This record gives C-alpha cells, structure tokens and sequence, in this order.
C-alpha cells in the first residue's frame, strides 16, 4: 500500500512535521495508508455482513458495487483533487474542510469514530509493516504511529 | 475578587473553551468566544475583535509549524488582502454615519447602494466645487471624486459604473482601470502598468485634481513616497494607500517587509500615541501582519491587559503567534538567526504575568489560563502547566479546592485540577514534598495521604508520634489532634489493605500500640496497661527474653528507643504500684529483669533512669 | 560542553571588566599570565557555540545546530555540517522510495561535496586553517573520494 500511496501523491511525505493540528496541509502518506486500512477492513466487514443474510472475493471489479461509505469517498476524491491541484478556487475552502473534518480521526484524535479493533489493526499493522522496511527514517515513523 | 467586569466575563468564555477541550469536544472558535463579550463594552473593543477575526479568517495549513506559515509568502499575501477589505468596510461605516447620525438610522431607511451613498457622502465633505479638479463631473460631482472614494469603500464596481458614464472625459483610463478590476490582487499586466506609470510620471506628477494623482497611482502602486495627504489625511487612510501600493519581486517599489519595519522603526509609539489613543497604533501594527509587536504593545496598557492577553491566545490556538524558544528572554524581541523584520513574544512570561495579579484569590480562573502552557515545559523538564500549578497550591494553600479533599472516611472528591489531568501523582508529591521540607510534618501527611502514599505518610506519621507518646493525651491537645488523625489512618490503610515498607510500617503500628500504653498508663488502669505492654514483647519480663530482646532494640527505629526510657519507668511504676496492693516473687523477679535490660541497654537518659529503677526495686523487698 | 557552560558565566563578568572572585587554596594554581583577556571573548564564545551545536546534533536536534553550524562560517563548522549531510543522504540514498524524496536525499550529498570543497579550497591556502581543521587534512580528503563515487 505504501507503494501505492508514493505512486500517486509524489512527494507527499511520509509523516508531517506539523503533527500537532489536522490542517489538511499536513496529510501525509501515513494518514492515508491508514485510511485505506480502515477503508478495507470497513468494507470487509460489511460485505461479510451482507453475505451472512443471504463468494464475496470472488466478484470481478466493474460488477460489484460501490465498497466505501459515501463519506469516505467523498474524502478520497477531495484530498487526491486537493493534492494533485485539480480542485477550484471557490471550492478550495469546502475541499480544504472536507479533508479537515476526517484527520482527527486517522489520528485517533478527539473524538476518533474507531472501535478498538480496527485501532489494533492499524497498529499491529504498521508495525509489522514498518519492521521490515530498511531505513531508520520509516521504521521510526510507521514505529511511531503503530 | 481581583478581577474586572470585563476580565471575568472573559474568564467564563475561556472555561468554557477549556470545558470543550476538556471533553473533547469540537474545537470551538476562540475568537468568536472572546468578541462575545467585547459587545459588552464600548465599541473601541468590538471593532478590534472584528479586526482580529479578519486577520486572522486565512486560509492556513493545519498542523504546520508557526514560523512557516508567517514566512510564505502564500500567506503574507493574504494577510495585506484581509487588511484592505477590513479598511475599506471599517471606511464604508464611517461613510454611512458620515450621512446618517447612525447606523440604525442609515439600516432603517435601507444602507443605499456604495454609488448613492459615495455621492450622498461628497455632498457634505465637500459642498463647494474646489477649482483645481479635472475631467469635469457626473451627475452634480467630480469623477475623479466618485472612483476614489468607491474604490475605498471598497466597491470596485460601484467605481466603474462611474468610469462608463464618463468614456469620452477619461480618455484611454478606461481600458487600464478596466483591466484592474480584472487582474487579481489589485495589479494589472507589467507592460499596461508601465504605460500607465511612465504617463502619470511624464506630465501628470503634479496635477491640480488630487484625486486623480491618488486613484493613478493606486492602480499603479507608484509614487510611494508621496502619501497623497491631500486625500488621505486620516490614519487608515495611510494604511490603506499603502498596502494598495505594497510589491513582491527596485526604484519606487515598497514592499511589505519595508513598510512594516518603516513604520514602526522610524515612526514607532511615539509617533502613533501623542493623541494619547492607543488603538491606533494597535490597528496599525496588527494590520500590517506585526502581531507580536501590537500584543506586547497593548499588553503594556494597563487598561487593556486583558485584550492584548486574549489576542495573543487567538493568534496562539491558530499557529500564528511566534512563541520565543527562552523564557530568560524579554517580552519582545528578535531571535538572532531570524529575519530582522520578524519579532518574538515570549508567551510563557505574557500569561506568567497576567495571571499573577488574580492567582491569589480566584484559583479556578487562574487554572483555565495556565491550560494553554501545557504544551511547553522549562529547562528541567517539568511541564508548564504542572508546575504552574504546583507553585500556585504552594501560594495559595487551597488544597482542598484545588486538589481535591481526601476526607477521613476513605472518599477523594476530586478537585479543579482534576478536570485537566487524571494523573494528580506528581504534584501532589510536589506541594506535598515542598511542605515536608517547610517542617509542616502534619500538612504533608495529609498530602501525601491524598496521593495514597503511605511510605512518606507513615514516616512523618512516626516523627509526629515519637514526641508526644509519654505525653498526656487532654481535650483538644496535639496527642488528641494527632493520635486522632493516626487512629483515622490506621483503619483506612486496614480497611484497605495499605501498607508501607515493615520498618515504616511496623513502627507506626507500634507507636500506636505505645500510645495507647500510656493512655492507659496516666487514666490509672494499670491492669489494663500491663497487659499491652506484655502482647508487644518490647520489654523483658522473664530473664530468659533478655538475650533476644536486647538485641531486637538495636534495629527497632530510633523513634521508639527515644520513648524507651518513659517506657521502662511506666512499665516499672506499674508493677510498683501493683506490688504496694507467689505473686510478690512474680513482681520481684520482673523488676529484676527490666533492671538488666536497661543496665545493656545505651538509651536516652540511661544514666537517671537506671538510678530510678533500680530503687523502685528496692522498695519492693 | 559542561565546562562551557560553567565558564560564559564567568566571561560575561569578564566581559564588561569587572574581577573575578579569586579562589581558596586551589587545587590548581591561578595565574594572571593567562587571565582571559576581552581581545578573546567573542572566540570563546563562539567556539563554544560550536562545541553546542555538535553535542544539540550529536543528541538528534540536527535543525538547531544545523541553524547554529551555519551561522559562523568556521572550517570546523563545515566538516560537522558536510558530515551530518553526508548521513542524511547514504541512509536514504538507494532504498526504494518516493522519487521526489530521492530527489531531495542527493540534494543532500551534492551540499556535503561543497562543503568538503570549501574544506580544501581553504586548508591549502592557508596553514593557520590547517591547524583548526577538527580531523587531519588527508582524513577530509579520504571522505571527499568516496562522497563524489558515490
């Protein structure tokens, strides 16, 4: 996934120095690796719910459905227009906020909408993703967040 | 209560933002929280808050570094366009109360549009027609009139509608001012703005009409020098000609950098506090990005204590306000490997001082300030607030209010501080480690006891006890006050299953064991006594004991071998009186035994009380 | 750095001329034939500020004594600086990694090769500097082979 993340936002730094607010300025490639786990292991779930009152894997991708909560999307498609500068002068404010509004929770800020499972995910799942990266630059990073 | 209206109104406003804070809650807007109050007084405060707020409404990059967004120029871009569009709406109100008495009135009738209300402003500022304007009129006034004053209040379009009924006076102004209108941040293209210049500079540099001279070199940002006083005689007036003639990347440029060191350099307080108004000069420094500079400017009136406070915690909950690293260093300056034309507030000596006058009497409030340093620490590496707090319960000594009261029935209501942090362990240990070293034994048990730390209760609980063990417990006196509190501390730390290390521990209990041997022993029962004394195996009453007990005294706490000597001769006057009422062998043999414990025994005052018992023994045979 | 910390105090008194409080019965003997003079004030106190720097980078706070390193333009400040560079940039320098950031780590090593440069430039110039260099001559020169190989 991190993989993914660089070949779409370039440059886009792995951790913000400016941790300390959730202006959207200081998204970093970490927020959103930890926004996809959410996103999968969201959408696992429901899936799995849905089947259980009725294979999952085994849909081809232009056939299934729409797999994220519209809110979700809507802040994928804000903070990617927002970063790859193909957003509106008069909407840059209503992007910029939509973004905003999430960061708290990537976070686990105030107020952060994460049951206690998806938090270990995460964390376990940094961890070991970050124990076997080579530099000390990312491994103290993705250490850090997990 | 130390402070003023207006200071507790915002006090409540700053409870509540911690309140939000507290709970987690949405970070609400403190600078809406603040002007909440500020309509509560004079309009001289409303109108700075709004100029507060329109400074500050920029867009920002949230979690970025304070001293990175005040040095983009992204956003020191911004901060001239806020000021502008704040001078010419704060103009447009005074146009509006210029025509009508107020502005009830001028809402009433319905404010008429920036054209109509212009003219109805040229009518009284100027009734006759002055000789020396050009380019003839528009409906009863001069043009040139009508596009500056439009383009001060700020309405663009209100001044090109005059420009189009004008077309064939103005000559070739239209398609430039046209373009102006156009191009964004008030400039046009660099090869227009050079015809422009070069024709204002060819003939025009001094013209009869002044309001042509500003408007040109408005659109043109040239002639920085000349400050149009003809037309701009007010100070937002200056300010408001000048940040329309600001640049970004050399003859008859200014730039921002420039303009806000001149001002305040060269023309500093003195120069903008003779009219003795001190808003002015706050309005000129704020609305030139100089926000550090207007803080500690306007912290310094006495008056305004409270506002310029405020302000800089705005400026602070938004990453804008830069904080100097030392706290050693003044209120204002300029750290050395910084820009020159960037200043420094020392926020920790700002709210260090503002809290100090109303610490005294009114905790809470101080608390709720102190809040905002929670994110800095000193050079030991305590936390601000920690501390803070720490040196304001040792001021203070409102311990119960502020720590919260440990009654004696096991409960803890907690205190203020308790809203902020759950981890009350240090400071309790803190205020109570500072009074331990003030002597006050019997204050730090009792903090210490509120932090559930019963090595340092026990340990000052022993040195309160040793004292007064042989003493008489009477109504009210220090044994009372004190064997009460101990009593009130044994059955918690038993109830609770608490306990201090076994020497700590096993003295205390023993002490009180002594305590109640004595009370026993002055009441008169002596039976009763005897018995005590007998279960605490301390002293020997059969000569087999004598071995292991003599050496059990050499690593009993010295708080129980100073009461040894009392201990002895009450143990000894009890069997002397019982002995005055087979058992006389009994008592006779016991007496001998004490004797030669005491006689191996090196203890407090050995020398007199060896002497008294062996002469109680006497009289016995 | 501690008995930096321990002298400014006193240099600051001595920096206004003003006396120092003699000692009693030191344990090592106090002579006026070395008594700091104002002439080297200023020194002192930068190279202390120096000895700062290298222990703030040495300790990981490599923004403040980057700040600090390039401040005073001393050839001892160039071969701490070109070394926290060269760090910077071998870590980062051939892992798989966001291009633009690569980008950036060169960057790096393309500063460490001028200051090691600026290092030579003057040193054969002038021998006083030779004397300041804080590693021998060839000790520079043998990272500076290996830096531009790289």
């Amino acid at each position: 996934i991190r993989k993914w993340l660089k070949q779409l936002f370039h440059h886009l730094p792995h951790e913000t120095s400016r941790l300390e607010t959730n202006a959207p300025e200081s998204i970093c490639i970490l927020d959103l690796e930890v926004f996809l786990l959410g996103v999968v292991y969201t959408s696992h779930l429901q899936l799995k719910e849905k089947c259980n009152s009725h294979q999952p894997l085994c849909l081809p991708l232009p056939v299934c459905k729409q797999l994220c909560t519209e809110r979700q999307k809507s802040w994928w498609d804000a903070v990617c227009t927002l970063i790859h500068r193909k957003a509106v002068p008069g909407n840059v404010a209503k992007l910029r906020l939509l973004v905003q509004h999430e960061i708290n929770t990537l976070r686990a800020q105030e107020k952060h909408g994460l049951q206690p499972a998806l938090l270990v995910h995460w964390a376990e799942c940094l961890q070991k993703t970050g124990s076997g990266l080579n530099s000390f630059y990312d491994q103290r990073e993705y250490m850090g967040r997990s | 209560s130390s402070l003023d209206n207006i200071e507790m109104a915002y006090a409540r406003q700053i409870y509540i933002y911690n309140e939000k804070i507290v709970n987690g809650h949405l970070q609400p807007n403190l600078v809406d929280l603040c002007a909440s109050v500020a309509e509560l007084d004079d309009k001289s405060i409303s109108d700075m808050w709004t100029m507060v707020k329109q400074m500050t409404d920029v867009l920002l990059t949230p979690a970025t570094d304070a001293l990175k967004n005040r040095s983009s120029v992204e956003v020191r871009m911004e901060f001239v366009r806020q000021a502008l569009a704040y001078l010419e709406q704060s103009y447009k109100n005074y146009t509006l109360v210029t025509v009508f008495g107020n502005l009830h009135q001028a809402q009433l009738g319905g404010v008429p549009g920036t054209y109509q209300l212009v003219r109805s402003f040229l009518n009284i500022k100027l009734p006759a027609p002055l000789p020396g304007l050009q380019d003839g009129e528009v409906e009863g006034h001069p043009v040139w009139a009508l596009i500056y004053y439009c383009m001060r209040c700020g309405d663009l379009l209100a001044a090109s509608q005059v420009v189009n009924r004008a077309q064939h006076q103005l000559g070739e102004f239209k398609t430039w001012f046209q373009e102006y209108m156009n191009s964004k941040d008030r400039r046009l293209s660099p090869a227009t703005e050079n015809k422009l210049r070069l024709h204002y500079r060819r003939a025009l540099r001094n013209n009869t009409d002044p309001y042509k001279r500003a408007v040109y070199c408005i659109i043109g940002r040239c002639d920085v020098t000349d400050n149009q006083s003809e037309v701009a005689d007010k100070t937002e007036d200056y300010l408001w000609l000048k940040l329309n003639q600001v640049c970004f990347d050399p003859q008859d440029r200014l730039t921002l950098s420039q303009f806000q060191k001149q001002l305040l350099e060269d023309y500093g307080e003195s120069h903008f506090t003779v009219n003795q108004q001190p808003f002015l000069y706050f309005q000129v420094l704020f609305l030139t990005a100089q926000f550090e500079a207007a803080v500690a400017f306007l912290f310094r009136m006495e008056r305004l204590r409270c506002h310029a406070v405020h302000v800089a915690l705005v400026l602070f909950e938004l990453k804008l306000l830069l904080k100097s690293s030392g706290q050693s260093a003044q209120l204002l300056s300029h750290e050395p490997g910084d820009p020159p034309c960037l200043r420094r507030l020392n926020f920790v000596r700002l709210l260090m001082l503002y809290t100090r006058k109303f610490e005294s009497t009114d905790p809470r409030e101080a608390l709720q300030y102190f809040y905002f340093l929670r994110d800095e620490k000193d050079s030991q590496g305590e936390n601000m607030f920690l501390r803070c707090v720490s040196e304001l319960v040792i001021e203070s000594r409102e311990f119960d209010m502020i720590l919260g009261k440990l009654e004696n029935d096991g409960s803890r209501k907690p205190g203020v501080i308790d809203k902020f942090t759950s981890d009350t362990k240090p400071i309790i240990n803190k205020v109570a480690s500072v009074a331990e070293n003030k002597g006050l034994f019997e204050e730090a048990a009792k903090l210490y006891d509120l932090a559930k730390n019963a090595d340092k209760v026990l340990e000052l609980m022993n040195k309160l006890l040793s004292p007064v063990v042989p003493q008489i417990s009477a109504p009210q006196s220090n044994k009372e006050r004190l064997k009460n509190m101990a009593l009130s501390i044994a059955e918690r730390y038993r109830a609770q299953g608490i306990s201090a290390n076994k020497f700590v521990d096993s003295t205390f209990y023993l002490l009180l064991d002594l305590i109640t041997f004595f009370d026993e022993y002055h009441s008169g029962h002596i039976d009763r006594a005897f018995d005590i004394i007998e279960r605490l195996k301390l002293v020997p009453l059969n000569q087999e004991s004598v071995e292991e007990r003599v050496a059990a005294f050499r690593n009993f706490s010295d708080e129980i071998r100073h009461n040894l000597s009392e201990v002895l001769l009450a143990t000894m006057n009890i069997l002397f009186t019982q002995f005055k009422r087979d058992r006389d062998s009994q008592l006779r043999s016991q007496a001998r035994t004490l004797i030669t414990f005491a006689g191996m025994i090196p203890y407090r005052t050995s020398g007199d009380t060896n002497a008294r018992l062996v002469q109680m023994e006497v009289l016995m045979n | 750095v501690h008995y930096w910390k321990k002298v400014l105090p006193l240099l600051k008194i001595i920096k206004k001329k003003n006396s120092i409080p003699e000692p009693i019965d030191p344990l090592f003997k106090h002579f006026h034939s070395v008594d700091i003079q104002a002439s080297e004030i200023v020194e002192y106190e930068e190279d202390a500020h120096i000895t700062f720097a290298i222990l703030d980078a040495v300790n990981g706070n490599i923004e403040d004594a980057v700040t600090a390193f390039e401040s005073i333009k001393s050839v001892v400040s160039y071969w701490n600086l070109a070394l926290i560079f060269h760090r910077k940039a071998e870590d980062i320098e051939n892992d798989a990694l966001s291009p633009e950031e690569q980008e950036e780590c060169k960057n790096y090593l393309r500063k460490t090769r001028d200051y090691l440069i600026k290092i030579i430039d003057d040193s054969d110039s002038n021998l006083s500097v030779v004397k300041k260099l804080p590693v021998p001559l060839e000790s520079v020169k043998e990272m500076l082979n290996s830096v531009m190989q790289e």
